[PDB]
RNA sequence: UUUUUUUUUUUUUAAAAUUUUUUUU
């Protein structure tokens, strides 16, 4: 279906809060 | 960026509907040990009980699929009772002894995914009521009470031991928390439990016929998780790291509701070395801070559940 | 030069013992090293919540408002948080030793203790705080799953300060302060299975304890803080598990060194009224703050008593607390590292009759 | 981008080479619990005796205060009772009297395993030894069971309440048929290992004193498997089970053969002590920090054979 | 703020980035 | 030749996982 | 005649992440 989508899309947004650069 | 368990960590643990094959390996934190990630997973058919608010729980009790519950539309609900999961003989072992040290095949446990999908088998006509899902943070808990410890002189000699009990049960009610979802039925609803504890903790079995509020069995008015047939085959292993699911179906008079309820959960275990299943075990999967990082993250930025048309 | 071969294990000497065979495994091998490009790179950046961690926890009376609120790790989910202290005003009973104990059982203030001076203390007695009933439930059933409306919890900070309110002349005496490693214990114990057949039929059982408490005595360990009662005294508790772990409720009227209640010799925490209100709800992460007073004849010690503590708590989706509970801080790595850092370097305790 | 401190490294030195050097390195997890600690850094080394004809299973499971678990078998035949050694000072930590182990009389309120290993060296001539060592490592964790018990004698048969008993998982994998995992080798090579964390990071444990941890909830249970504290715990009980694996060590003798060894048992125990103990005066605060060193130790760990022959420590 | 103002004295001297090694996981 | 020879030779294989800066 | 470690090749066979076409209800 299309909840990985979600979750990779999701996974974006977050990416820049990460405590890792 | 992340490795390759990191990612199929992340795709178990959020969408599992979503693949053929299971991708999960297990949890990629410094645990780097001898596991073997049992991946529970089945299908059944429900149907609800004209005039009536139905609960299907699904919390982290080893072996169980689910618990149930049935109440009057609006009426509160006390005992659920689980439903096994057709593989817990293998893994927990059976007989009156199901359960115990004798017959496990594992020591420890802990969760790396649980989560559920409702999807309505009704016709668009003949159904009615709604879904309502949400999260209970579901733990165990003890008290300290007396027990005989001999029987002279009368009324005997008494000391304190310590009970099992559940904490949580009390937010299972008609009346749904604010972070929840509430649809119509048809629409089902699909969602997944998260790691409640801070790192994935890991846990120890607590064999026991119920997991309720009182001390005292069958407590009539006690809410509780109960093992069915009175633990004669099946009891329940323990309480994972993960929230319990609560999926609340209320089904009017005259309604005709079916639903096909599918479960899945990971869940990587300490094996006995010597079960026909070791043979099956490895190695945990190699560390991945930031797939951890990442899971602890997204955890809190989807929906409490969704419709089952786009799971 | 082959590849999935089983490995052999050295024979002493290859002539005089016979050969074993080689070591084999189950499932695959560990993968082969990781390769040092992997760099995953971080921002050492502290974060706002991870600095109200920080103030919360060790300098909790400094600030307009109660800043906590809550660890800064991945827990990153459903919490309420408690940010309260109990301030009241005590006298200390002339000729005597008085122990105010600090512990981490949720619901509680303090636990006391009054002895002579030099003595033995055996049983502290808690005084909860009037959220109690609000936090865990009334009546008899108090404390149990049924009114308590939380399922596991965690300390985030937990401090104590002594205000002396007694002038420079009719006061006398002493504060002393220092930390107990508090944690809960089992033994296991036979109890009675079947009263049938005589003597009856028994089974082994575990029962409750805690560990600890005989390092409460009027002979300060070598890490205290030792000063005249006019000066009070301030501290901080802080975590002893290693990550600020989660405790679940274990609910007693007493947390004691035996199984048998009201074992009069067995050193103990004590719910007050026999449990009828407020009974024990669980031992926290933190370590146990012990303040000894001790006020000879005829000595007027009296002073405001301050507790303070910072919970983390799973709430009941249904209590009417329920609407204030919120996603707990964001992972701020940098605070935690900070925090297990700087927990070591301060003096036990300090004056609070200075600040 | 780091290197090893010098706590990280001596905690690896004491993980997995214990008998390597000319003092034991050992100083504790150099994790973030940054605390007051005792830390136990000691090693049981005894004179052992395989009684020929038999199969003698030396279990070294992380019970603070005990060495090792014996139990002497048929050849072939399934052990089911493993009596503790314990470690001369075991007193001295947990206490004496019947109160042995007990919160009045122990020295500390809590403890988690920074490493533990087990090395046999035989000292049996070229013409007397006869037999094999076999080891291989089972993930021994404590668990409960709920059970009723009576809460009142009247009204007859009397009222009962569920209570929790304590049990213990992994023994039933102690058996004479080894896992393919298994090393085995002859007596005369005797076998050294170590054991390593099980737990999720080097958890902190509480105290569990009890004479059994059993699989069953009933006193000497006959076909129960269990750790049995000796001498009915009257100076010696168990005091709990540590975050680590348990080694298992299967030494078969054929009647007619002399197998004898020197056998070492090692463990580092990081404990929160009791402030008012005689020990205490050598209680200070834990490793600083090195997650260099933690990444390598759960890395590595998984990467050495379950056991080597014994002249190759 | 006397104690908070020496737990920022503190926080200084650790400041390296012994020290902190950002790390922490 | 002891086991810390042994530990060594892997222990240099292995690389670590963060930097800061 | 042995024990570890370290790489390159390919045929591989997989699992994973990305770009394009060509069929099929
Ligand atoms: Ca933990």
């Amino acid at each position: 279906s299309k909840f990985w989508e979600g979750v990779l899309r999701v996974l974006n947004q977050i990416s820049g809060t990460l405590s890792v650069i | 960026r992340l490795t390759d368990a990191g990612l199929a960590f992340l795709k178990c643990a959020f969408a599992a509907p979503d693949f053929s094959v299971d991708p999960g390996k297990g949890i990629p934190d410094n645990f780097h040990g001898r596991t073997l990630a049992i991946k529970d997973c089945n299908t059944t058919s429900v149907v609800f009980t004209p005039n009536t608010d139905t609960y299907i729980v699904v919390a982290p009790v080893p072996g169980f699929a689910y618990f149930r519950a049935e109440v009057a539309v609006g009426a509160q609900p006390t005992t659920f009772v689980g439903v096994p999961y057709p593989t817990y003989a293998t893994n927990f072992g059976a007989g009156s002894q199901n359960g115990l040290p004798a017959v496990n095949n594992y020591s420890k446990f802990r969760y790396a995914s649980m989560a559920c999908g409702l999807y309505p088998t009704s016709n668009m006509m003949q159904f009615s009521g709604s879904v309502q899902v949400w999260r209970v943070d579901l733990n165990l808990s003890e008290a300290v009470n007396p027990a005989v410890t001999a029987i002279t002189p009368a009324p005997g000699v008494f000391a304190n031991f310590v009970d099992k009990r559940i904490n949580g049960l009390r937010g299972i009610r008609p009346l749904a928390p604010r972070d929840n979802y509430s649809g119509n039925f048809i629409d089902g609803a699909y969602t997944f439990a998260f790691d409640k504890s801070t790192d994935f903790e890991w846990c120890d079995f607590v064999r026991s016929l119920e997991f309720s509020e009182s001390n005292v069995l069958g407590a009539a008015t006690a809410m509780k998780l109960l093992a069915p047939g009175g633990g004669t085959d099946t009891t329940l292993t323990g309480l994972g790291n993960v929230n319990t699911l609560v999926y609340k179906i209320s089904t009017p008079t005259g309604a005709v509701n079916t639903a096909i309820l599918r479960t899945w959960n990971c869940i990587e275990l300490q094996p006995y070395t010597d079960s026909a299943l070791f043979q099956f075990s490895g190695v945990s999967p190699p560390f991945d801070p930031l797939a951890l990082e990442c899971y602890h993250n997204l955890k809190m930025r989807f929906p409490v559940a969704v419709s089952s048309r786009e799971n």
